[PDB]
């Protein structure tokens, strides 16, 4: 139960992120379609272990 | 129709319009090469048939009623160019195009990264602002009194000055900015 | 879909409704007629939270499944034969009110015989 | 309310011995310092008000509009010192002087115990406004507009003070807190019914009501932007808050009595809307836009359900940061091209991107995009106008589509599309706009994280 | 933590895992790894914090209001008296408002709880709500925006007109 | 930058279908002018595409081999 | 034949079905010249104001301020009280307002009387 | 090889704007957020308790964080 | 600018309809006011009504993306007739033809599905049998009550 | 000018491929079965959805 | 380096990609054949469908009268 | 995507166009040779050609411009002006 909210909360605040980094920037970012794509994927892993959960 | 150096449209004019956007559609309707080839050969003999009529009412007639055959037979959607009014990605690049007047307002700490670029500008605009008063003295004298019969504008009778109203033609934004 | 044109294109009076079935007592024709057995008990589908929907008769291989399919973690593949088992068991509950609508329909058609009889001497 | 009306009456000898150069920032600064102490009036009970004194109280609903007012005065001087540059020093003083007093008034009117105060201050806050707009105002009809306004707002009040003069006569008190205790039931009659009439009819005409709205589409055009913004954002609200205080005595008459104005300001905003859908003008048609969410605010006030007070409550402080921000914005277009025609200049995303951006934000709280207070506004009085009858869904998902419609029409003409040829004097935008931009835009966005401080004395 | 009386819940009872297949549940893992690198630093940091809590220690104290007075024993225009009555009244419907959201929330407890046999297991919720319900509506519904102890007041003396002259007609 | 362009005599339109619409203006009396202008799409590695059956059956010899590698190898491990 | 094309109002006909398009008489080719020269004319006006590198502005357009001022300020005093105006103003008027009235007053009427009795279904209804 | 250059508006004074604001927005927000992180870990909140016989609380006992009692 | 460009009331005279026909930059000709009903026009010429869309599009405008010319007379709901809003250039249908196609269609659309409606499909199966009458327990029925028993046979 | 080799869109598409390939098989394999399957039918029922799409 | 635009001809292929594509479409295939040869029954048909005709009237319970 | 024009491409190209028409002699024509008058053709035939190099380069020429293409040199001067080549 601590882990199945947690990593469920985790993922949508690893997805918020990325805006406020964006918003709070002042220089030109360094390949931040990148930094984006790498968070999608860290999310899509974080998201996809509660479903294991919910499986089993 | 809307001509900006002429008043109407001829007959000739009309005529091959009419032939242009004939040919157009039927390679809509033939998305095929060779049976866009075959069909285009027999409407070119259709048009070369009655090429040689000397009567304007039996021409005029004849034009009528193509027109209303294009009109009976067209697609309807024919294949528009992409950058072609209507067409997918016209006037996609809009948003792009700032003009060049913006780049007086810039800040002298980012003008510095560019200078030979503004040194180049400002010898321009020198060159333009010496060339105006030239060139509207040109076209004051050059438009017949009661106003300019028709759009086309003059170019540059004698050596050393440039053609009249030509900043805004020749400074306008690349296709591709 | 015969008897969709049966019922549409033809007569009503011998193909039953659906909505309203069956229409005839349970003991007509047949002796000694017994009931269904439930296996699953009442207790056993509320706390294995079953759908409502699906508390048939044949829960209890349902149950099976679910079992073998929690256990079976992670490999989903594991068990098929619990799977087929419940279908099949479905499949015969199919049968068996396929069973009830032709009986019904034979009924029908026996009582409408009758009553052409009936009107053939009276 | 004595320790904000005296550094309010302290402006005026800030303003009138400053330097010619330091008026603008000495009247800012402590304008801004006392919108901070205006934050001292959020020591509010679930059971009994704020009452100072005999004269003064405040209670959940008069403090946002208190806080709205004392927070608006320093962005009137932030946006109005660009146009009064070349102006007289006297003249700058006495504009500075009237924005003083009508913020003194303003203060004045929300806490008000007594209702014959509340009325003299009511109608006090209409001669530094007149002023305003026909002296500052840029255009020749600034007068027409300056009579209509006046005449108005007098032809609709002087029956509310004979009424009001009445009731203290009839009941021999006109103290809020008294009139809370001592309300009796008015019965079906004629003089009731001249009562209700008298009693509302002012307040109908400040909000205002359709068929009565024929001076906003002037007053709040051919004034100046301060003059623009403190009609938007406060004046129609005295309107709101005096149909609030001024339901108590009219009951139960107003179930009936209710109908005409309601079938008037739920046809009247589908009108209004329309009209903002072909609308040559922007300041018209953020005039019109404020005219269909005031008839929205009447609706709401007149149904007298709890869910409807505090949707017309939080409507009116969104409403009123909302119109503020598009008549600011509004503004500086017309500082860059001069002109107030909407199809004039266009394309300005290409030229404007961060007031792209703020026109965007702007559009997107006229709209009511959830969780802005201008939804959850929209959306309590959708509720209660429910519950009162169900076609009222179909009135207002019709209202809620055009204002989309218009929203949107207008951040398309004015941003978006090919940029006119001709107009080469887009200067890029100062911080000083910027700063009024985020200064209007900031609140609002924060006030969703605590929507519980505007939503009235019923929350 | 709270009383687990006004908000109850049944004891929880977990099935025990039976691993039938050999292939190593990856869940396990994972709850090894999160009370590993998780679990571990976030309790000492509460520690730590709790620790930095126990040195000083000071309390807060809920508000008592004793009773006074209601409306139905105050004159008329006695501003005092009714004011005392009012400020009790408002209080006591706050109160109450709270209570429904209790019920509320015990209800909607129960139905994500119990599962797909909601319906049978959340009978008496079902029951405490419609009641609780009722209660709330024949007590505070259709007053307006101006409610008032006196507006309750006649609402209740004109439902018990009609309850007697109901009992009466049916006497 | 700069690019050199092909020959332009390699463009004869026989053994393409253009060939066969010169034959039918020929039987009508007609030309096509314009048919060596298209006779790069029907020459070359543009020439002799594949049907609709053999587009769908793309890659079926090397998926059936496997298939018959893996089944074959599933009947040996059982035993 | 071809079915004829038959215009409506929101689909024009065609500039190569009109038969006006194609006359050839002096009259309508001294009024096309006629308006080549008008526009050639405005368009010399706004070349030379648009061109000058001297101007930083708006070179401004007389037909839209002519536009704005006929769209806003001569309604009123190019307004005549007739019977059409009238007719149109009480129809847009007064029209919706009565048969809204009438609608939400039947239906609250029976909703209150539908209350009264005790036959609406209000049983959790305790938010309004 | 074969660059060109790019007309745009004047990005100077909306970059020195964004600047300005996050400056003097953080200017303040970090000293408030250190000082709710430190009222919060070392003062701490207070605790529900009975109220003692006899005794009467202040106005501001009734309340549990430090920065609401202050 | 000055009071004699505005627009003004309506022409009677051929010489002040010369004069706003001079005004407006348009010919005598082809200058046609809106008809005097009072509705408020005044001498605005009344222009053919015809969407921007129907311009040329190769031509070079002074407004390239509204389709328009500088100092020529502006339509009365240019506004409406943009490219972003209300179209009228013609149709490869007529409008009528197009009409009437699209109600057809709808019509016998609902009619069918209203006729299937009536007419359903189905299977050559009774009803569905569920133990414990019928689940009557786990329907929310109460239980102090006692139900009719729903008894199912096997055949 | 027809060209096709960039890493980012053959992988794009590469991974939608495997999902286009397997999703539906993995996903129906894992989900929880939440109603009763109907499995029983007529041999032209069974077969109506691959006829009329190879008609 | 990058693949040099051709004029009039056919494009320069890499052998990566027509590798990645013939195994893509062979790794379909075989995932087709691999489930027909396994499943056969989510499309042929999972139980035989008795024909209500062929029931005897004395196990429906039909009474000769 | 989208290489670059030079005017010696673009007179390549449509010259190769050209010289793909059988209507034109190929050892005749050159970059400045006209078409009613130099080369014996129709205004069918110049509308052909028209059509033939809008298939070519992938953009549309104007019926208003299409009627004052008459030698190859307008044509390139046409394409490089709508292009913006040598920048
Ligand atoms: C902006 C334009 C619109 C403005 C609309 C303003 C409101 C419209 C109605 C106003 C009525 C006048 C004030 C009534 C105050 C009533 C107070 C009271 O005690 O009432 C009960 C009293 C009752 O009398 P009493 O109280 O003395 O008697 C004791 C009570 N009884 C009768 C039982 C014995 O009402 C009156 O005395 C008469 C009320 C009606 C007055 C009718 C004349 C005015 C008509 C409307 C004029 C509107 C403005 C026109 C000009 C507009 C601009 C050019
Ligand atoms: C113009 C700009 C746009 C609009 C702005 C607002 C304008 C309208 C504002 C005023 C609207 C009218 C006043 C409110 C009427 C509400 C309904 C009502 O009570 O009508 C009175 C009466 C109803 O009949 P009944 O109930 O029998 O009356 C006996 C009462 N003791 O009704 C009747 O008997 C019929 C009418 C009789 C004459 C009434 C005259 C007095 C009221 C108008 C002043
Ligand atoms: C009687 O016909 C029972 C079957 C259900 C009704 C008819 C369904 C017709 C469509 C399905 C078969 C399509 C065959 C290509």
């Amino acid at each position: 139960m601590n882990l199945f909210s947690s990593l469920t909360l985790v993922t949508l605040i690893l997805l918020t992120m990325p805006i406020a980094a964006i918003n709070f920037n002042t220089h030109k970012f360094t390949n931040y379609p990148l930094y984006v794509k790498t968070t999608i994927s860290c999310a899509f892993i974080t998201s996809m272990i509660p479903t294991m959960m919910f499986i089993h | 129709a809307f001509l900006p150096s002429a008043a109407y449209l001829t007959h000739q004019q009309k005529v091959l319009q009419l032939y242009k956007r004939a040919l157009r559609h039927l390679e809509s309707r033939c998305v095929h090469r060779d049976k866009y080839r075959y069909f285009a050969c027999l409407l070119r003999a259709r048009f070369d048939e009655h090429k040689n009529e000397k009567d304007m009412v039996k021409a005029t007639q004849l034009l009528r009623e193509a027109e209303k055959e294009f009109w009976h037979g067209q697609h309807p959607q024919p294949y528009i160019f992409p950058e072609s009014p209507g067409g997918t990605s016209y006037e996609r690049y809009e948003c792009y195009k700032v003009p060049e007047w913006c780049l007086d307002d810039w800040h002298p700490s980012e003008k510095a990264m560019y200078p030979d670029y503004f040194a180049k500008r400002e010898q321009w605009k020198k060159l333009r602002r010496e060339s105006w008063e030239r060139e509207v003295k040109q076209l004051q004298e050059e438009t017949p009194v009661g106003g300019p019969r028709t759009e086309a504008l003059p170019p540059a009778r004698k050596q050393g000055d440039l053609p009249p109203l030509w900043w805004h033609i020749v400074t306008r934004p690349r296709e591709r900015p | 879909g015969a008897h969709l044109a049966r019922r549409y294109l033809g007569d009503a009076s011998v193909e039953p409704e659906p909505l309203r079935m069956p229409t005839f007592p349970p003991d007509y024709g047949f002796p000694e007629r017994k009931e269904r057995e439930m296996v699953a008990t009442q207790q056993e589908m509320n706390d294995a939270q079953l759908v409502l929907q699906q508390r048939d008769y044949c829960a209890h291989y349902l149950i099976r499944f679910l079992k073998c399919k929690r256990d079976s973690f992670p490999n989903f593949l594991a068990c098929k034969h619990e799977q087929h088992d419940w279908d099949y068991c479905e499949h015969l509950d199919y049968v068996k009110r396929m069973k009830e609508f032709e009986r019904e329909r034979r009924l029908l058609q026996r009582k409408k015989r009758r009553e052409q009889r009936e009107a053939d001497m009276a | 309310m004595l320790k904000y009306i005296i550094p309010t009456m302290m402006l005026m000898p800030l303003t009138w011995l400053s330097k010619n150069s330091m008026i603008w920032i000495n009247t800012t600064l402590h304008s801004l310092l006392i919108s901070l102490t205006s934050l001292l009036l959020l020591n509010q009970f679930g059971d009994n008000s704020l009452n100072f004194s005999l004269t003064f109280f405040s209670d959940s609903l008069s403090t946002p509009l208190l806080i709205l007012t004392m927070w608006l005065l320093p962005l009137m001087l932030m946006a109005s010192q660009h146009h009064l540059s070349k102006e007289n020093l006297a003249r700058k003083k006495l504009f500075i002087s009237m924005l003083i007093l009508l913020q003194l008034f303003l203060i004045m009117t929300f806490t008000a115990t007594e209702l014959i105060f509340f009325y003299i201050m009511f109608e006090a806050t209409l001669v530094p406004t007149l002023i305003i707009i026909t002296r500052w105002g840029n255009q020749t009809e600034r007068l027409n507009a300056g009579l209509y306004f006046l005449f108005y707002t007098l032809a609709g009040s002087l029956p509310l003070l004979v009424a009001l003069i009445y009731i203290q006569n009839t009941m021999g008190s006109l103290n809020f807190l008294i009139l809370q205790y001592w309300v009796q039931p008015m019965p079906n009659s004629w003089s009731n019914t001249f009562m209700w009439l008298a009693c509302m009819m002012a307040f109908m005409v400040k909000m205002p009501l359709y068929g009565l709205h024929l001076w906003l589409p002037k007053a709040h055009v051919e004034a100046p932007i301060a003059g623009s913004m403190v009609l938007a954002a406060i004046l129609l609200k005295l309107g709101g808050y005096g149909m609030m205080r001024i339901t108590l005595l009219l009951n139960p008459i107003t179930d009936f009595m209710a109908y005409p104005f309601i079938m008037l300001s739920l046809w009247g905003m589908i009108m209004t809307s329309s009209i903002c859908l072909r609308q040559t003008d922007l300041k018209s048609l953020i005039a019109y836009s404020s005219v269909s969410h005031m008839a929205l605010v009447i609706v709401a006030i007149l149904i007298q359900t709890p869910w409807s007070y505090m949707g017309a409550t939080a409507l009116m402080i969104a409403h009123g940061l909302t119109s503020s921000m598009l008549f600011c914005l509004a503004n500086s277009n017309y500082e860059r091209v001069h002109s107030r025609t909407m199809i004039l200049a266009r394309g300005l995303q290409t030229l404007l991107p961060l007031m792209a951006a703020w026109w965007l934000l702007a559009s997107l709280t006229n709209l009511a995009l959830p969780p802005s207070i201008n939804l959850i506004g929209e959306l309590f009085v959708v509720m209660s106008t429910f519950s009162w009858s169900n076609i009222t869904i179909i009135l207002m998902g019709l209202n809620m589509v055009i204002t989309a419609l218009y929203s949107l029409y207008m951040l398309i003409t004015t941003q978006r599309g090919k940029h006119t040829h001709h107009i080469n004097n887009i200067l890029p935008s100062f911080t000083r706009e910027n700063a009024l931009m985020s200064l209007h835009m900031l609140p609002l966005l924060l006030l969703s994280l605590n929507p519980k401080i505007i939503l009235g004395p019923l929350y | 933590s709270w009383d687990k009386d006004v908000y109850p819940e049944p004891p929880r009872r977990t099935p025990a895992p039976s691993p039938q297949t050999s292939l190593p549940n990856p869940i396990t893992y994972l709850t090894k790894a999160f009370d590993l690198l998780v679990d571990r630093p976030v309790t000492l940091v509460r520690e730590f914090i709790e620790r930095q809590h126990a040195k000083n220690k000071y309390y807060y104290y809920h508000r008592e209001f004793r009773r006074v007075p209601d409306i139905t024993e105050c004159h008329e225009k006695d501003v005092l008296c009714m004011f005392e009555a009012e400020m009790q009244w408002k209080r006591d419907y706050k109160v109450d408002q709270e209570i429904v959201n209790i019920i509320q929330e015990r209800l909607k407890a129960c139905q994500q709880r119990e599962g797909e046999s909601h319906r049978q297991n959340c009978a008496k919720e079902l029951q405490q709500f419609t009641q609780v319900v009722k209660a709330y509506q024949d007590r505070y519904h259709d007053l307006g925006a101006h409610y008032s102890a006196r507006k309750c007041l006649a609402k209740q003396k004109q439902r018990m007109l009609a309850e007697r002259k109901a009992t009466k007609e049916a006497a | 930058s700069k690019m050199e362009l092909p020959d332009y005599k390699q463009w004869k339109i026989e053994g393409t279908p253009l060939e066969t619409v010169q034959e039918k203006l020929a039987a009508r009396g007609l030309r096509d002018p314009w048919g060596r202008n298209e006779a790069w799409r029907y020459m070359g590695g543009f020439a002799n595409n594949v049907s609709f059956v053999g587009a769908l059956l793309k890659g079926f010899k090397w998926g059936f081999a496997a298939f018959v590698v893996a089944v074959g190898a599933e009947y040996y491990l059982e035993s | 034949s071809f079915p004829k094309y038959e215009p409506s109002r929101l689909a024009s006909l065609p500039t190569t079905l009109d038969p006006a398009e194609y006359d050839i008489s002096s009259e309508t080719r001294k009024a096309q010249a006629e308006r080549l020269a008008i526009r050639s004319r405005l368009k010399r006006e706004y070349q030379l104001q648009y061109n000058d590198p001297s101007r930083r502005g708006v070179v401004e357009d007389p037909a839209l301020i002519r536009w704005t001022c006929a769209r806003s300020a001569n309604v009123y005093p190019n307004f005549r009280p007739n019977t059409k105006t009238s007719l149109l103003g009480a129809l847009f008027g007064i029209g919706p307002l009565i048969f809204w009235y009438y609608v939400f007053k039947t239906d609250r009427d029976r909703k209150e009387k539908l209350i009264q009795e005790g036959k609406l279904d209000r049983t959790f209804n305790i938010s309004y | 090889g074969k660059r060109l250059f790019i007309i745009k508006p004047s990005g100077f004074y909306d970059k020195r704007f964004l600047k300005l604001l996050r400056f003097y927005i953080l200017l303040t927000g970090i000293p408030v957020v250190i000082g709710i992180t430190l009222i919060n870990v070392f003062i701490g909140e207070a605790e529900l308790a009975e109220i003692p016989e006899g005794y009467v609380p202040e106005h501001w006992e009734y309340f549990k964080h430090p920065i609401s009692r202050w | 600018i000055t009071k004699d460009m505005l627009p003004g009331p309506y022409p009677k005279t051929p010489e002040e309809r010369a004069a706003a026909a001079k005004k407006y930059n348009m010919r005598v000709e082809d200058y046609e006011p809106y008809p005097d009903d009072g509705m408020g026009y005044g001498d605005y010429p009344k222009l053919p009504d015809r969407s921007q869309q129907e311009r040329d599009p190769w031509y070079d405008w002074d407004h390239p993306d509204l389709r328009l010319n500088w100092g020529e007379p502006m339509h009365w709901d240019l506004d409406m007739y943009i490219r972003n809003r209300v179209d009228t250039s013609p149709t490869p249908v007529n409008w009528n033809l197009m009409c009437k196609h699209l109600f057809g269609f709808v019509a016998f659309m609902l009619f069918m599905f209203w006729v299937g409606e009536t007419y359903p499909t189905y299977q050559p199966v009774g009803p569905k049998q569920y133990p414990y009458n019928n689940l009557y327990l786990e329907r929310g029925g109460d239980p102090n009550k006692e139900p009719e028993p729903v008894v199912h046979y096997e055949i | 000018n027809i060209n096709e080799n960039n890493p980012f869109l053959i992988n794009s598409i590469k991974r939608l491929l495997i999902g286009s390939l397997f999703a539906g098989f993995i996903i129906s394999n894992n989900i929880p079965p939440m109603t009763i399957p109907q499995m029983t039918m007529p041999h032209y029922l069974k077969m109506t959805a691959l006829t009329v799409t190879i008609l | 380096a990058h693949i040099e635009p051709r004029y009039r001809q056919f494009p320069q292929l890499t052998r990566s990609q027509v590798i990645q594509a013939e195994f893509f479409s062979a790794t379909m295939w075989f995932w087709i054949l691999w489930r027909f040869w396994h499943d056969s029954d989510a499309v042929l048909g999972h139980f035989p469908y008795p024909d209500p005709s062929q029931w005897t009237d004395e196990e429906l319970g039909i009474p000769p009268d | 995507d989208a290489p670059p024009l030079t005017l010696e491409g673009i007179k390549d190209r449509v010259l190769y166009v050209l010289k793909l028409y059988d209507k034109i002699d190929p050892e005749k024509l050159s970059v400045n040779s006209h078409f009613m008058k130099d080369l014996g053709l129709d205004s069918l035939d110049q509308v052909e050609i028209i059509m033939a190099m809008e298939d070519e380069f992938g953009f549309e020429i104007p019926d208003i411009d299409a009627e004052k293409l008459m030698c190859p040199q307008e044509i390139v001067d046409y394409i490089a002006d709508k292009k913006d080549v040598y920048e």
